[PDB]
């Protein structure tokens, strides 16, 4: 999810690479 | 002579007072002293009873419903010392649901060395704002007197003039006495020691209390330390040994002490006739000396003992290993704490768990001297080697510098500790090795150490403002890593004039940081010129139920206005 | 780039400067 | 007492996280 | 006819207007709408845009994130009606941080059906406090409005004049408005059922909002119920078919819709296209009817779902067996209980385990209404089949007069529930019959229901004693089976003149029973005369951390003060308006101090003044000044006034006048007031 | 005979009209 | 122990007879 | 504020055990 991924974790320019297209 | 009767030790008596002349001619008991339970006592049944003959006795001293007794100066009229090797309670001296019992008249006692004095429901019981117990005891705040004719105010306690002392303590003069007769002997301030004599000279350098004549060792009444022969002594000479504190004995008396078990065999070391050896010592076929050599299993009752008082702990005194479980409940009010280390954990291990339940005055466990070790062979039920519950001063374990904890089994669990803060119960985790064992809610996140802020976050001032008038403080914006989690500022206010050492203030906008213009602020008006303020802030933050952002604290501040 | 936990317009403004153009669509069956 | 407003935020914070959360996957489909 | 454009179901639009063209035609949305996140957008963007061809939303509707919109009067002019069957966390109105948006034009917008309105992070938008949501919303404290350019007070968002009605709501008149040109409709109090027309007739029975013609079917803008080509009806005839709750179908219709998935493939009961049967039913090969056989499995994603809002409720709506775990968090603030019970459990069972945790509001659990079994066959971590923490209103979870509850597996697991006493806790441990599972701190016996004093033991007063500024109460001493554990008596008390519903006591020594002469008892001094008060006491006793003996409280009971002499009768006006009438008026005293029975007044002669009678007026100095014993005596019942008749023309009249609250016994009166008057000359 | 919990003088009162007579030595080894 | 036996439980005569000599 | 006074009522509880368990069994050896 989204806070699970940029505040529990901290997300990275590759897993929001997948949130471009 | 200095005591001309004998020893006769310490046997308690009841129901009637048949056995009581068992006890007459003994200069000082040995042991205690205990009468209880006489319902069937008459006040005729005392005027013909009367014991001048003892002086001291060593360990306590208890009287416990007997009917028909109004006074003690004609039972007791020379006791004098109390020593107080076993307590009670901490507590030498108990005088406790007496009926009729209306004073003392216990003049001649001098000195408490050791222990406290407890008074309760005793509703005949007067003259006793009259009693100074600094003269007497030196821990005057454990001494718990309730329930008494005293505490409805009826007795007039005076004396018919001057004698009695008329000492101000607290609001004015306080008369001191006994009786109406009998007054409280006040030594002056350079004999306090030994105590002093009848004009007021000092007594022998040996003596205690009272002397017969001033400044003799061989004209004493009651030694200070030890006793031989006519002569209060400072020590043993050879070749003699010191018995319980009070005397030197020769080797033949200790040693046909011995062959009397065939319970307390007793041994020497230290030029002492002590019970037994601590570990890694020896006993000796024929001169019982603990000698050294290579490698103190105190094995309980049932592996388990709760522990209350000095009276628990002395059974445990000098103890090197535990063969079995400790319980740590003291409803106390008053620190024992050094007479708490004065006889404890010379130790290691323990082969069982360990529980702390409900024990309030304990700020610290430092009086834990050498422990390393917990076996925890037999657990607290829940799988535990470790409790801890309700320890409403207990801030501090131990310096984790030197003490070290060494754990086998079992798991922690703590609630309701509420100066408790969590850091040093990670860093025991830590210590301990057993971190990989906690689940969830071993530990209470929300009581324990939540009446004052620790952790680690501290706000920094970035700049000051000052004025008669207005004050303006400005810090660096904490932020944490959920920036939504900052409700507000926590900020106390005060004026100080020494520095023995409340508003709210919204967060600003965050919103970026390469220049994040949010150092935030508040307005102080109330201020006077020339006075010295203490402030301090802390961040106010929302909690969640994980490892939460533990939130900042400022320093205390002092700034003086103009 | 931030090493940082990300919450709302914080977090919104660093995904439309990930995104850029057009970045999402919404098409889950159609 | 004014507890309910505590997690009255809290609240607010949820409903900024579940619109993040319906914006957030239609585009990872691959 | 009533609708000329089409249906569209729901497509979102981002990023751009491009997709925007779509739906243009439309006329009712199946389904909901959301526009976000178009960044890169102008205000030129909108000028020429707009869809008056929009007039009903079923689902709902989002605004979210779109730069250079300052309106909606242009986009939508005319959307009149939301459904709201999918809501959105109780919305259907999603305004929510939309940079530049300052105004709404939303006039037409008239009914909302179901959901709310929740507006955030808007600051620019105003004309928000001329917006009354009673007339469109029914729950309007469901409404969250903050973070807008209204919350800094600089908006005058004001009409020229009249035309908006400017309503009492508060304080004093609301205009509503929502432009300054476009005021809020206010249809009258009696077209409120289905809208009215512009001169304010009621439209017809199945009209909804808005009528072009009053009183016509044929004629309508949005039908209330169902809409049938031209008519909004009551119900579909036959053979059509009630479809998602707006109009009427034939067979061939939703029997095509089935041969699509070849994804929501439909049946039929209750003459209703629905997606599918319940329980107990199956469908059939001729025509997809719900028909009853013997013996509905809601199986999750992952066994597990977080259940936070309706939104989350009507996923399980109509389910019967929930082949998973349940997990209840509603960080809420509102009781959505009776639309929670709304499509929730009718079902028996759980297959995993039950967790609840920090939800706010929820006082009960009664809407679970069948649920019988807990299978728990997995469990929650630390192995409980149920959890609860942190639920600063649950109360009762059952009443287990009918209700009852089986437990497979798994323990219970009760902390920080300061309103949940171990009462009920140890009645569902019963029920349960898993009693013999729960350790040590499975429940927080020091937080669980902390609250107020609850279990079982009652005291009783044995006397009562009463005056008009004593009170003593004499009740059962009761004493738990260790008598040191009574620490002491919590009192609490107060004044009622309703009857809609602090001191302590000592403890007294017990020392027997044969006749224990212990029956306790408290003084009250502050007492007010005539005066309704309500008292109740509490035992206050030690704690112990095993089954501690419950302790004891006392009912509530109101006991009536008495009365004394009243006060002195306020301002005595003695006018003589004749030659021998005397009005004299007064005020009410100041204390009554009991009901008034009557006012005791005195009227005395006082004759001249002795002096006049031996002076030479003759003489220059002639100035005239132009002014036990029964006495006469009056009993004024009911009356703060009395005329006095048969008096002296020329004589000055010494006036006592007194307050009773007491006459039939030894009669009870206030303090002399004093006057004097004189009658007019004949 | 009570049926109850018993502490303080209640007990007390309770232990001599058991014993009456002379209920309890205080010879533990001796 | 002594409230274990007539707080914790309650004594019986029996019980006390032990306290009898 | 005050629950020292509480938990002191305990520990007169507490003292009132103590000695009611020293004068408890002397007398039972059989
Ligand atoms: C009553 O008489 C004694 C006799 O000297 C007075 O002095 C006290 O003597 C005891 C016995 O040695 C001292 O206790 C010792 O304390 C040390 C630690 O400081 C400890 O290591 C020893 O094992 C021993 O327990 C005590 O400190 C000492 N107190 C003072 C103030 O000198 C005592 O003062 C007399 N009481 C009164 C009220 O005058
Ligand atoms: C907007 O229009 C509706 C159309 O009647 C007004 O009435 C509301 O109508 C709905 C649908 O019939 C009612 O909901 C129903 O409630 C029953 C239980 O009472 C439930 O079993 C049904 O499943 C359905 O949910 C609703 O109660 C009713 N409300 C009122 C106040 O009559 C509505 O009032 C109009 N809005 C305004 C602001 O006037
Ligand atoms: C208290 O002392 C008297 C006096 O006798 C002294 O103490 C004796 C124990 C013994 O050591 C004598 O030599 C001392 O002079 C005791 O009375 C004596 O009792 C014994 C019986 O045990 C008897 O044979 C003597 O005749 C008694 N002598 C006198 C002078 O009365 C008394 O018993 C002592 N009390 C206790 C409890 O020991
Ligand atoms: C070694 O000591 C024993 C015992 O000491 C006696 O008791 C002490 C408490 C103290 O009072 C000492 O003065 C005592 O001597 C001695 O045995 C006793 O000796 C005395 C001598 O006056 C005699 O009257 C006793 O009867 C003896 N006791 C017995 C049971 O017979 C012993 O003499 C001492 N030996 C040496 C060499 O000093
Ligand atoms: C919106 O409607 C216009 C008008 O055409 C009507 O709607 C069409 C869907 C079709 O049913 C026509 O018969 C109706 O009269 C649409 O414009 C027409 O589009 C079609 C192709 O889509 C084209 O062949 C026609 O020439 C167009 N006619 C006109 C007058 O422009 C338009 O496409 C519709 N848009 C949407 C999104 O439905
Ligand atoms: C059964 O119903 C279908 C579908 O109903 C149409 O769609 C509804 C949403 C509504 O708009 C109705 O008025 C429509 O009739 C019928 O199929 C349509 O029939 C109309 C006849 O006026 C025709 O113009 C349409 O082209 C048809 N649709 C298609 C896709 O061809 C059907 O005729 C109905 N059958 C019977 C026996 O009533
Ligand atoms: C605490 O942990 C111990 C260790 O696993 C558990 O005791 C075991 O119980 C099983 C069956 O009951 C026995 O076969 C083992 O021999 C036991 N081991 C030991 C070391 O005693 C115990 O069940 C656990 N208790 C709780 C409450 O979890
Ligand atoms: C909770 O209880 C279950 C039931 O005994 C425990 O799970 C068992 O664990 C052992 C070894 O870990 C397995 O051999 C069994 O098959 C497990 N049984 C089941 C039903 O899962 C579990 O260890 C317990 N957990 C805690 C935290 O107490
Ligand atoms: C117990 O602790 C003693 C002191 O520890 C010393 O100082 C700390 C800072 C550590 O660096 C520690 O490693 C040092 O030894 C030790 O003397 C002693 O060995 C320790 N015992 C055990 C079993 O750890
Ligand atoms: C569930 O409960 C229903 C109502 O219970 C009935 O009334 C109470 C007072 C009890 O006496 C109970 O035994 C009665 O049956 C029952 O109709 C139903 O059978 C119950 N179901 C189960 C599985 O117990
Ligand atoms: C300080 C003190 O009490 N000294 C006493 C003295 O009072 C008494 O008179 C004497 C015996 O006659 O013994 C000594
Ligand atoms: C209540 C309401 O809005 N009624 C409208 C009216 O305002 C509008 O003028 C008309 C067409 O122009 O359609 C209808
Ligand atoms: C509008 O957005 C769609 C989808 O991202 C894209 O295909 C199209 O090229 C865009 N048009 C413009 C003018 O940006
Ligand atoms: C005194 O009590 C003891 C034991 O309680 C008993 O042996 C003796 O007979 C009693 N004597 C009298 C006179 O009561």
């Amino acid at each position: 999810g989204i806070v699970e991924q940029c505040c529990t974790s901290i997300c990275s320019l590759y897993q929001l690479e997948n949130y471009c297209n | 002579h200095l005591y001309p009767g004998e020893v006769c030790p310490g046997m308690d008596i009841r129901n009637n007072l048949t056995r009581l002349h068992e006890l007459e001619n003994c200069s000082v008991i040995e042991g205690h002293l205990q009468i209880l339970l006489m319902f069937k006592t008459r006040p005729e049944d005392f005027r013909d009873l009367s014991f001048p003959k003892l002086i001291m006795i060593t360990d306590y001293l208890l009287l416990f419903r007997v009917y028909g007794l109004e006074s003690l100066k004609d039972l007791f009229p020379n006791l004098t010392v109390i020593r107080g090797s076993r307590l009670f309670f901490n507590y030498a001296l108990v005088i406790f649901e007496m009926v009729h019992l209306k004073e003392l008249g216990l003049y001649n006692l001098m000195n408490i060395t050791r222990g406290s004095v407890r008074i309760e429901k005793n509703n005949e019981l007067c003259y006793l704002a009259t009693i100074d117990w600094s003269r007497i005891l030196d821990s005057v705040e454990d001494n718990h007197i309730v329930l008494n004719k005293d505490d409805n105010e009826e007795c007039g306690d005076i004396c018919p003039g001057t004698n009695c002392p008329a000492t101000v303590i607290n609001g004015q003069f306080v008369e001191r006495c006994w009786t109406h007769s009998h007054c409280q002997k006040v030594c002056p301030t350079i004999c306090k020691s030994h105590g002093c004599t009848a004009e007021g000279l000092c007594c022998h350098s040996e003596c205690l209390g009272n002397c017969s004549q001033p400044d003799d060792p061989t004209k004493c009444v009651a030694c200070r330390n030890f006793y031989l022969d006519g002569r209060c002594v400072e020590t043993c000479p050879p070749p003699y040994y010191h018995f319980q504190d009070w005397r030197c004995v020769n080797f033949s008396f200790c040693q046909d002490l011995h062959h009397k078990c065939k319970c307390h065999q007793y041994v020497i070391h230290n030029n002492k006739c002590i019970p037994e050896c601590p570990s890694g010592y020896t006993m000796n076929s024929s001169n019982l000396l603990c000698t050294p050599c290579l490698g103190k299993v105190c094995h309980l009752l049932e592996g388990e003992k709760t522990i209350d008082s000095v009276t628990s702990a002395q059974e445990l005194r000098g103890c090197t290993v535990i063969n079995g479980s400790l319980i740590i409940n003291i409803r106390g009010g008053n620190n024992l704490a050094a007479e708490l280390e004065a006889n404890l954990g010379l130790i290691e291990e323990i082969s069982g768990y360990l529980k702390i339940r409900r024990s309030y005055a304990l700020v610290s466990l430092s009086f834990f001297r050498k422990l390393r070790l917990i076996r925890g062979e037999t657990l607290e039920i829940g799988n535990y080697s470790f409790y801890a519950l309700d320890n409403q001063n207990l801030r501090q374990l131990w310096d984790w510098s030197k003490h070290n904890l060494t754990i086998t089994q079992g798991k922690l669990f703590f609630h309701y500790n509420p100066k408790l803060c969590l850091s040093e119960i990670h860093k025991m985790e830590e210590v301990s090795g057993t971190k990989g064992r906690q689940e969830r809610n071993d530990i209470a996140l929300k009581t324990n150490g939540d009446q004052a802020s620790c952790e680690n976050e501290l706000l920094k001032f970035s700049y000051i403002r000052t004025s008669f008038d207005k004050i303006l403080l400005r810090w660096e914006p904490y932020w944490p890593p959920d920036f939504r989690d900052l409700l507000g500022f926590m900020l106390f206010y005060k004026e100080a004039p020494y520095q023995n050492v409340v508003v709210d203030i919204d967060p600003p906008l965050r919103s970026n940081d390469p220049k994040s213009q949010n150092h935030p602020g508040w307005l102080m008006r109330g201020l006077k010129p020339w006075t010295q303020y203490a402030i301090f802030v802390k961040t106010l933050v929302t909690f969640s139920d994980e490892r939460r952002t533990y939130g900042a604290k400022s320093d205390i501040i002092y700034v003086q206005t103009d | 780039f931030v090493n940082q936990h990300l919450c709302g317009s914080h977090l919104v403004e660093a995904l439309y400067l990930v995104c850029g153009e057009r970045g999402f669509f919404y098409t889950p069956k159609a | 007492q004014i507890l309910k407003e505590l997690e009255e935020s809290s609240f607010r914070k949820t409903f900024e996280d579940y619109l993040h959360n319906v914006v957030f996957v239609p585009r990872p489909s691959r």
